[PDB]
């Protein structure tokens, strides 16, 4: 896994709630 | 009480506008609803599609009060949802193939019927003054408000009544407003 | 004349900024007698000092569950801090060392969250004076449920369950 400097705030997408 | 969107029944990131009839999306979906709901009857209103920049969308539609108002519009059991991309209609999140998807300077209808005792309830959408077809029949039961669902700063202005641009020629209904 | 108050809010934006140098002296990774891998503490540390952040990438609380479902149907595990009743920290693809640190019901630590600049960042304090060679640990606060995580943290009043 990828190791964090700071916070990175997601960027979300318009079907992230969606059930594929 | 005039019908407006809500003061406080809203997701705070939304932009909303001074006379509360504007509302500006802020990043990942978010939903505002309307001040009134009603249970029996016929009602309506539109929404006009200010500007919808490139990757924007929009889901509109009706909701219960316990719908999330940090998720888009049809997320849940209590709302129902009509998305500008590809015209997809959604419930509990689950995205089917209802009409051509809606842009910038369109106008939207939306017609629910609750009928009084039992009576089937559903859900028509329109654009453009255009019937797309039944959305949804026998929705769950309760008081269902507009709801507004906006994905990355578009703007949508929502009319309640009691005159619309494209009023409905082939149904018999209430605006909002007259709630 | 105006009388003044002393803000709190001005050295802890300063000792944040400061962290990620601070950290990297301070603490290390090795192997717990709790569980796994571990944090431990690499230099004498004193109490109310920050030890490090629990960076992560920020996602909204209302995405917990599909998330919770993705990741514990794929069977990669939890590392996921709550911030606040909007926001959370997703560490388990993106973190740094802080995701090492163990739980304890007798910790050394405790985890709070600050503002700093207009963000929130979940942060590591020393609850008390903790010796090189040390593990370092916090309350991890998981939210109780039914037919049950066990804990190890080996200590007594040890409340025999992380949930
Ligand atoms: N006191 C404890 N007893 C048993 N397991 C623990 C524990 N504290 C943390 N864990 C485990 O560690 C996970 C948190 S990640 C913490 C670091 C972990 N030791 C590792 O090597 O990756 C939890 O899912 C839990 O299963
Ligand atoms: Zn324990």
């Amino acid at each position: 896994f990828k190791e964090l400097d700071e916070n990175v705030e997601y960027e979300e997408r318009e079907s992230e709630f969606d059930i594929e | 009480s005039r019908v407006l969107l809500a003061l406080h029944d809203r997701a705070p990131q939304l932009k909303i506008s001074d006379d509360r009839l504007t509302v500006v999306g802020e990043k990942g979906y978010s939903m505002v609803r309307a001040s009134h709901g009603v249970r029996k009857g016929a009602w309506y209103f539109e929404i006009t599609v200010d500007e919808m920049p490139p990757d924007t969308a929009a889901r509109l539609g009706w909701s219960q009060p316990l719908g999330n108002l940090q998720a888009p519009l049809g997320y849940d059991k209590f709302s129902y949802s009509w998305r500008s991309k590809k015209g997809t209609k959604f419930h509990q999140s689950i995205g089917k193939h209802y009409s051509s998807g809606y842009g910038q300077g369109d106008v939207l209808g939306f017609y629910i019927n609750l009928p009084e005792d039992r009576g089937s309830s559903e859900i028509i959408f329109y654009k453009n003054g255009v019937n797309q077809g039944v959305a949804y029949k026998d929705i769950f039961e309760g008081v269902y408000f507009p709801a507004i669902s906006l994905y990355k700063s578009c703007t949508v202005s929502i009319n309640f009544g009691p005159c619309f641009k494209y009023p409905p020629k082939d149904l018999t209904y209430r605006p909002m407003s007259d709630m | 004349s105006t009388r003044r108050a002393t803000s709190l809010e001005l050295p802890m934006a300063m000792r944040f900024r400061h962290l990620k140098k601070t950290s990297k002296e301070a603490v290390g990774v090795y192997r717990s007698a709790i569980h796994g891998r571990g944090l431990f503490c690499k230099r004498n540390i004193d109490a109310g000092e920050m030890v490090i952040e629990y960076s992560g990438i920020v996602i909204r609380s209302v995405l917990t569950d599909k998330r919770e479902k993705f990741y514990d149907g794929k069977g990669i595990g939890c590392y996921m801090f709550r911030m606040d009743d909007f926001d959370v920290v997703d560490a388990t693809m993106h973190g740094n060392a802080a995701r090492f640190i163990n739980h304890s019901c007798e910790p050394n630590c405790f985890s709070r969250v600050i503002h700093v600049e207009g963000q929130k960042h979940i942060v590591i304090f020393a609850l008390r004076r903790i010796l090189r060679g040390e593990e370092l640990t916090y309350d991890y606060k998981f939210p109780i449920e039914d037919a049950k995580l066990p804990c190890n943290c080996g200590a007594k009043r040890c409340r025999r369950f992380l949930n």
